[PDB]
DNA sequence: GAGGGTATTCGCCGCCTACCTCTCCTAGCCCGC
DNA sequence: GCGGGCTATGGCGGCGAATACCCTC
RNA sequence: CGGAGAGGUA
């Protein structure tokens, strides 16, 4: 039909989708929204969980007190408990604390009871517990003024895990389990080699599991009858070496503390307290609820509890016997059967989500057992009855956790926004390395990969290219997040044939267990397929045909194992992998041009991810626009309420990008809740336009398109198509000081008068001036206690253009400064960037290339009515690296500039019987979508090539085949072929070459190692690296390769007297000793060695 | 091992991946069929003493040179029993 | 042998360092678990960098300033104790801890 | 590493279906894994050579 | 124009894998931002242009220009030195035209 | 021992070399390059320089 | 034995003696190649080293200062004890036990970690080196040049 | 038991180069004015 | 009462040496 | 400009 009907101003654009759309796509953010209010317990989640998880609605807060409390002391004589935390208002708004530097921070209160066991007297106080960190509407925690992204962490997910590892001397199956616990202990019970179980309780030695049990006080008897079927078991009983109780007890604890008297005593209170107890292991329900499935022990009582049990180790080790030799089921009393088998870590079953709620709530955690230490300790050093609960509550560990969180941790990332699908990417970033998960330079190859779970729940697209190669997914479309952890994807559950809807959300356990339907099947609108085999991931993601019978539950699009960013690559199924990885990849680097277009050829998730990314400004309730201008909506309501929506003009992102928003509604017009009132960085009237519609031949051009290399006309760079604003942030504070008096004066001394005229009085260049490198912009003097050095902030190495902003906090003003400052004075500096040769143009589909010439626009390919090609792209690039899809791309882009018109003067064509009306003909500039993976098929492409609109005369540039006959500018004769053109979708990424060059004769050198310094920021010199050390000797070449290492890096007389010679006329001095291999001396001296240099 | 792990063990001629074994004399050989091992012995066509590889695994294919390994087949003083690669020491 | 420097070198040699060697390549002793005072910001005395045991902090400066000129150079500072030349002497001189 | 025996049936002009998209995905990423891994390791074979 | 004329100047490309990652070329000045490099000696830089970068060194004595000059020109050095084989020869473009 | 330290186990080559009070011979190419001597090689042989 | 005289041989060959194992002086590193940096704001950042040298100081200093008061030869014993583990930790930090880690629970660069490691000085400031009249740029493709 | 011959286990070492951007670099507490 | 200084368990392979288990005198 | 962490380019 077209592109959709829920978004109230949604823009025209048909969609070539065949299939229908039995869901719409969740809101994106509502992962980090949805975890984030269960945290703070939010009436809008008690809501959601009423219908739903009404049995036990705890919020995350809530549970964390709930199993702290209460804190009683040895003799139980007195106790300290905490119930119903409790929110305020956020001290400041949003923009106050981005502006400033304050947190986006509300308090947290809760009420905390003392009462004493021995004279009943109870004391209640309302404890403040510090600014507890919130979270804006789009899923932001604003920490010193910067906005962070909390990302989801794929733990595994704690239980008992088997496995069927292969020996070498035996060969056999040497299943190993490992009860993997949540802050607990680890208790491995491995199936060594020559018949024997055995255990490795934490790391140390391995004692027998029936040496476990004996502790445990289980008679040979019991243990053989509940293992008699077990012939290893009974090898371990018999053969022990070990014997009553006593013996096991003592020899646990010469491993658990060795160095102390192991009494039977002490082995019994360590083995209950290390596992049986819930204040040092905590399985957590999602822990528990895990492994009552696997073994089936307790499938009707709720979960409350989280410590283990003598059957959960029983029946852990029954299961692991069965295991080997051969079972297939096991029927442990007092619980359903379930089956033997062992457990894929990789599978999204085996591996959870912890996310942002449950980090914020593990970080807590800590902190609260650190308060609990605390209290505990000051709970026997202070009278009675002078306690009350303030006079033993110190916050500063929960405070001191919540910052540590917010800081330095590998989750709490700096947002990405370069462009406002950049952001909504990282919101929903799936990292498997975090602190409990793996590692990046130990992570192997089992790990990064594609596990069949992932169809729906991870992407198995747009990951890191780099070292973080599947270490780093991306959340699809329409998955969500169940209580416990783990993610759920929709589907449309087909009933006796019949796809049905009423959507469940199935997991990636239960996905195995039924067979799930491809959504492109042909479903004929009446519930029943057209043919009865359909492709179906059968139950370890084995694709296979099946009866209709069969089929249990189905996909909801044709369009959900993909991520947000991946879904709007047009021809998506055209490309290959690698390809539409790279593209994905790039959609987040596009930087925001001055002005938008939205894509002629685009897939439909542009306007959803517009208005669910927080950039486009939706309109909060409908009502009709009363006065509209550049900074300010206002919207009068149909109740009369006005909310006037204040737009950010120029602002800076995280990334030195412009952040503009634009109304585009008139002073008259009436809109609806949720319309998109106002335009952001990259949107077009409410959907995502990250680059512009470019006109592009395929052929390649005298060489200076060679080996993906790209041209561009002059016409990008006079017109502004491709012309991006970036803003820097220059900042420099006065700090108190010990010496005091430091003080931001426009007076500089040793100065000149011409270079201070752009100061204003109070020393800031005044706003509106173009400071080039090099020009002062704030006179800073720093009073040593005349001892004042000129310290000024000035436009640093390769910076230019005017002076946009400055934001000056001043502590006469009270502000809300630092430690020890009285200014905070800041600068904007604001430049318009155009393309250029070195800047790094790239489509959607992983063509991306470097700007190797830019032509005039008089020697440029034009076709026969004379329009130049913006772009020339070499055809060498495309059919190697299958990525057809832009060529697609490329042919339909020119039938949507060019508009069509199907001639059904005699029936319908053939090839346009299944095409949707209203794409039968379209006026030209007509935008279009093509649903990712269903689209325009080949036969519709070359239809509304046959036929397409002339452009002013009756003459058709491009004929059927696509391929248009251009004309060399250059020279003037018409190239001898016809050649593809078309308009295709270019995104400038933001790795231009202003950033990039760099050069270094002589400037800051390190201090330590007397070395240059490195980086482009601080001057600074390119490494000669080892490799490039050995390159120089395999040439030969000694004398330069000395004097690299010697005269140019670290010989001091060396390098100022080479200096000197050059600017001289004088040969080039000779080398020295660097000043690196004396270092190296005095080190290995100071270790103990008296190394010398004998003559 | 076949690739950039192969290379690796080779210049650093750590035990290869399988030590397949090789002939140490020449003459006929009496190799006799199991499993999880074989009986593979070389009569010492020189004079001395029969060579002995018995409870390398079966599971290790035999090598084909010149006629596949056999019971009877003549083998080298440096023929390989065994295929795969072999050690560079006792080479 | 060769000292510091200067390319004549042939046959670097290394060995264990006894405790005599020890204390003839330190010029002093460090006795203080001090690096700096804060309100002068000057170096501290017998820390670990002590003038008077590494070197001038500046150019021809002793630390309580009796001389600051180059015509006074190699005199050991009769009141101070810092030893008057060139401050990238504090790249080379060690101390040691008894 | 062994192979799906569906197999893929679809080319690139055509347009793979979804599962056949996917089950490329399989193979593509394992190479780029494996071309990362190998680069680090063919890195300290040439220093150690 | 006139002091940079005659004055080898080393491209090296990071990973230098082999010999040829460092050669000398003769510079010019081209109105832009970006080092133009020699379609020929890519295979020798196994550098495409899709972002890569490469830096810059310039060898100061006469010794070091000496080398830079014959040791190391990028015409001198036309055959890999691992098979002898040539590396400037046409590829892509060059070999379709 | 300079160049073995350099390439790896730093602390054993070191310590091994300190208990055998091994003198280092500046003859190869890697120490040259250390103590920033020509390199014996190339341009730097004896009949060259 | 073999093991054992490879170790024995090189002592006996030599005119240096095994003595040198044990330490009654330890080395400092001078302060440049240690030094401290005074970021705005009084942030002093003081090396690894700096903060194990103070500890070494420390327990010296105690150890000294109980010996001179005297001490029941217990306490002496276990204050030398302490002192073997700084110095320990100062040459060769997490080696033995729990490194002596610093602000955020990392161990702390010892001496021995200066000389090791790619970031060590062997492969880091001596193989591989910076250099001036140097520059980076992007690449583009000139087919107007010659070889 | 000593002793030796085999295994068995744990500690240590190693894991491409080059470059760009950003954010944090302590916390608690005890003594002094 | 506030400021400043002083102290305090998802890597993996190779390899060697520091050490369990069993026959012999 | 020293450390730790994160992201990214080839
Ligand atoms: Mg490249
Ligand atoms: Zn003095």
């Amino acid at each position: 039909s077209s592109s959709n009907n829920s978004v109230p101003g949604a823009p025209n654009r048909v969609s070539f989708a065949k299939l229908r759309e039995p869901l719409e796509v969740p809101g994106l953010l509502d992962v980090q929204t949805d975890s984030f209010e269960w945290l703070i317990g939010s009436p809008r989640w008690r809501e959601s969980a009423a219908e739903r998880g009404d049995v036990n609605p705890v919020g995350g807060l809530e549970e964390v007190l709930y199993e702290l409390s209460p804190i009683e002391d040895f003799s139980g004589s007195m106790s300290l408990s905490f119930s119903d935390p409790r929110f305020d208002d956020v001290k400041a708004p949003v923009d106050e604390c981005k502006d400033k530097d304050m947190t986006y921070a509300a308090p947290l209160f809760v009420t905390a009871e003392f009462i004493n066991n021995n004279t009943g007297e109870i004391k209640s106080q309302t404890v403040f517990m510090g600014d507890f960190p919130m979270m804006t509407e789009k899923g932001t925690f604003i920490i010193n003024g910067t906005e962070r992204v909390v990302v989801s962490q794929l733990v595994r997910s704690p239980g008992v895990y088997f496995d069927e590892t292969i020996d070498k001397s035996t060969d056999k199956t040497l299943h190993s389990v490992k009860v993997i616990p949540s802050r607990g202990a680890w208790l491995e019970f491995d199936v060594d080699k020559r018949d024997t179980v055995g255990v490795r309780i934490d790391r140390k030695r391995r004692q027998p599991v029936t040496v476990l049990l004996k502790a445990l006080g289980w008679t040979s008897e019991q243990i053989v009858e509940r293992f008699g079927f077990s012939e290893i078991m009974r090898s371990t009983l018999e053969k022990d070496n070990t014997v009553g109780t006593d013996e096991a007890l003592l020899d646990i604890y010469r491993k658990l503390r060795p160095g102390e008297p192991p009494t039977k005593e002490s082995a019994q209170t360590l083995l209950e307290n290390l596992f049986f107890k819930e204040k040092r292991y905590d399985l957590a329900r999602v822990g528990r609820y895990k492994v009552n499935k696997k073994l089936g022990l307790h499938v009707g009582e709720p979960i409350t509890s989280s410590t283990l049990t003598e059957e959960d180790v029983v029946a852990t080790i029954e299961y692991l016997v069965r295991l080997h030799e051969g079972q297939t089921t096991m029927t442990v009393p007092g619980g359903v059967e379930v089956p033997v088998e062992t457990d894929d870590i990789d599978h999204f079953g085996n591996r959870r989500l912890r996310t942002v709620g449950e980090l914020i709530q593990n970080q807590i955690r800590v902190g609260m057992s650190r308060m609990e230490r605390v209290v505990r300790e000051r709970m026997t050093t202070q009278d009675v009855e002078a306690i009350t609960p303030q006079t033993l509550i110190n916050i500063r560990p929960v405070v001191a956790a919540i910052k540590e969180f917010f800081g330095t941790s590998q989750l709490s990332q700096f947002m990405d926004q370069n462009n406002p699908l950049s952001g909504l990417t990282h919101k929903r970033r799936l990292s498997a390395l975090g602190p409990g998960g793996l590692s990046r330079e130990r992570a192997g190859l089992e790990v990064r990969d594609v596990h069949p779970s992932h169809y729906g729940r991870m992407c198995p697209i747009e990951t890191p290219e780099g070292p973080n190669i599947g270490l780093i997914g991306s959340l699809s479309v329409y998955a969500r997040v169940n209580p416990f952890g783990f993610i759920e994807t929709p589907y449309r559950k087909v009933v006796d044939g019949v796809v049905s809807d009423e959507i469940v959300y199935l997991t990636a356990d239960e996905e195995d267990r039924h067979v799930v339907a491809q959504a492109n099947s042909p479903i004929d609108a009446d519930g029943r397929f057209v043919e009865p085999r359909v492709l179906v991931r059968r139950k370890a993601g084995e694709v296979e045909y099946v009866p209709s019978s069969e089929v249990d539950y189905m996909d909801v699009s044709p369009r959900q194992m993909v991520s947000v960013a991946t879904a709007m690559i047009p021809f998506l199924e055209h490309d290959d992998a690698n390809r539409a990885l790279m593209g994905a990849n790039m959609q987040r680097q596009a930087v925001p041009l001055v002005r938008s277009e939205a894509p002629l050829v685009g897939t439909g998730m542009e306007l959803r991810a517009a208005i669910d990314a927080g950039d486009v400004v939706v309109a909060e309730e409908s009502g009709v626009i009363e006065e509209v201008s550049a900074d300010y909506i206002t919207v009068m309501h149909d109740n009369g309420t006005r909310r006037t929506y204040r737009m950010r003009k120029f602002a800076r992102s995280n990334h030195g990008t412009c952040a503009n928003q634009c109304p585009i509604v008139d002073a008259g017009d009436r809109v609806e809740a949720g319309q998109v009132i106002a335009d952001g960085p990259c949107t077009d009237d409410g959907e995502m336009a990250l680059g512009k519609n470019l006109l592009v031949a395929i052929m390649p051009w005298e060489g200076h398109n060679y080996e993906d290399a790209i041209i561009l006309s002059n016409r990008l760079v006079e017109e502004d198509v491709l012309t991006s604003i970036h803003i820097e942030e220059h900042e420099i504070d006065a700090r108190d000081t010990k010496l005091g008096a430091e003080e931001i004066t426009r007076d500089i001394p040793n100065i000149s008068d011409e270079v201070l005229a752009d100061l204003d009085e109070r020393g800031i260049v005044r706003i509106g001036a173009e400071v080039r490198d090099g020009d002062i912009l704030v006179g800073k003097v720093t009073p040593k206690g005349r001892e004042v050095r000129d310290t000024s902030l000035k436009v640093p190495h390769g910076e230019s253009g005017k002076v946009i902003g400055i934001r000056v906090f001043s502590r006469e003003d009270e502000d809300e400064l630092p430690a020890g400052v009285n200014e905070l004075v800041r600068v904007y500096v604001a430049q318009k960037r155009k393309i250029s040769d070195g800047d790094k143009l790239a489509g959607r589909h992983g063509n991306k290339g470097v700007i190797g010439k830019i032509l005039p626009v008089e020697d440029m390919p034009f076709l026969a009515d004379g329009t130049p090609v913006d772009i020339i792209l070499n055809t060498h690039g495309v059919p190697r690296r299958m990525n057809i899809g832009q060529i697609l791309e490329t042919h339909l882009g020119w039938c949507a500039h060019s508009g069509w018109k199907v001639d059904a003067a005699k029936g319908v064509p053939d090839w346009a019987a299944r095409l949707p009306d209203e794409l039968l003909e379209a006026q030209p500039n007509a935008i279009v979508s093509t649903p990712v993976f269903d689209g325009a098929q080949e036969a519709e492409l070359q239809g509304l090539l046959s036929c397409t609109l002339p452009n002013r005369d009756g003459d058709v540039l491009v004929d059927a085949d696509g391929k248009a006959m251009l004309f060399d500018g250059r020279s003037g004769e018409p190239f001898p072929y016809p050649v593809t053109v078309g308009y295709m979708y270019i995104m400038k990424l933001h790795h231009l070459v202003d950033d990039k060059i760099h050069a270094r004769s002589t400037g800051p050198y390190s201090m330590i190692t007397q070395q240059p310094l490195g980086g482009k920021a601080q001057f600074g010199g390119q490494r000669f690296g080892e490799m490039e050390c050995w390159a120089m000797q395999a040439y030969g070449a000694a004398y330069t390769l000395q004097e690299l290492l010697t005269i140019k890096s670290d010989d001091t007389v060396g390098r100022v007297k080479v200096y000197e010679a050059i600017v001289k006329g004088e040969n080039i001095p000779e080398p020295g000793i660097p000043e690196s291999f004396k270092v190296l001396l005095k080190e290995l001296q100071s270790l103990c060695l008296n190394v010398e240099v004998l003559s | 091992t076949g690739g950039l792990p192969r290379v690796q063990e080779l210049f650093e001629a750590r035990v290869p991946r399988g030590k397949a074994p090789i002939a140490d004399v020449t003459g006929r050989v009496r190799l006799e069929d199991g499993e999880r091992f074989y009986k593979i012995t070389i009569v010492p066509d020189d004079g001395g003493e029969e060579v002995v590889y018995d409870k390398i695994s079966k599971r290790q294919r035999l090598r084909v040179f010149k006629r596949v390994l056999s019971d009877g087949d003549h083998v080298e003083v440096g023929q390989q029993l065994m295929e795969g690669s072999a050690d560079p020491h006792e080479v | 042998g060769a000292m510091l420097d200067v390319n004549f070198f042939d046959e670097l040699r290394i060995g264990l360092a006894t405790a005599e060697d020890i204390r003839q390549w330190s010029y002093g002793e460090v006795k203080k678990p001090e690096t700096i005072n804060y309100r002068t910001l000057k170096p501290e005395k017998d820390g670990l960098f002590c003038e008077k045991i590494f070197g001038p902090t500046r150019d021809w400066e002793c630390y309580c300033g009796k001389y600051k000129r180059v015509r006074f150079k190699g005199i050991i500072c009769e009141r101070c104790g810092v030893e008057v030349t060139r401050a990238k002497v504090r790249r080379e001189r060690m101390g040691h801890i008894e | 590493g062994e192979f799906i025996p569906r197999p893929v049936k679809s080319s690139f002009r055509e347009g793979l279906t979804v599962l056949e998209y996917f089950i490329n995905t399989h193979g593509a990423r394992k190479g780029l894994a494996d071309t990362a891994l190998r680069t680090a390791d063919s890195g300290y074979l040439t220093r150690r050579l | 124009e006139e002091v940079i004329a005659e004055h080898p100047v080393l491209l090296n490309r990071a990973p230098t894998l082999h010999r040829l990652g460092i050669q000398a070329f003769e510079p010019m000045l081209v109105e832009g931002k970006a080092i133009q490099l020699h379609p020929l000696v890519c295979e020798a830089f196994n550098a495409d242009f899709d972002g890569d970068q490469m830096a810059v060194h310039l060898p100061l004595s006469a010794e070091a220009q000496a080398e830079a000059r014959i040791l190391m020109l990028s015409s001198n050095n036309i055959l890999s030195p691992a098979s002898g084989r040539p590396l400037a020869m046409p590829r892509l473009d060059m070999v379709t035209g | 021992w300079l160049s073995a330290a350099s390439f790896q186990e730093t602390t054993r080559v070191l310590t091994d070399a300190a208990i055998n009070c091994r003198s280092d011979k500046l003859n190869g190419l890697k120490e040259n390059v250390i103590i920033g001597k020509l390199i014996p090689a190339g341009t730097g042989i004896n009949r060259y320089r | 034995a073999l093991k054992r005289l490879k170790v024995v041989a090189a002592f006996q060959q030599s005119g240096n003696s095994p003595m040198g194992m044990v330490l009654d002086a330890v080395p400092v590193i001078p302060p440049e190649l240690r030094p401290m940096v005074q970021l705005d704001g009084g942030r002093f950042a003081t090396s690894d080293l700096n903060d194990l040298y103070r500890r070494v100081i420390n327990r010296n200093n105690r150890l000294k200062r109980l010996i001179d008061l005297g001490a029941p030869e217990i306490i002496v014993n276990n204050e030398k004890r302490m002192l073997q583990e700084s110095v320990d930790a100062l040459f060769d930090n997490g080696r033995r036990g729990r490194p002596v880690t610093g602000p955020g629970n990392r161990p702390l660069k010892s001496l021995s970690d200066l000389l090791k490691g790619k970031q060590g000085r062997f492969r880091q400031n001596l193989l591989g080196k910076r250099v001036d009249y140097s520059g980076r740029s992007v690449i583009v493709v000139g087919p107007q040049l010659k070889l």
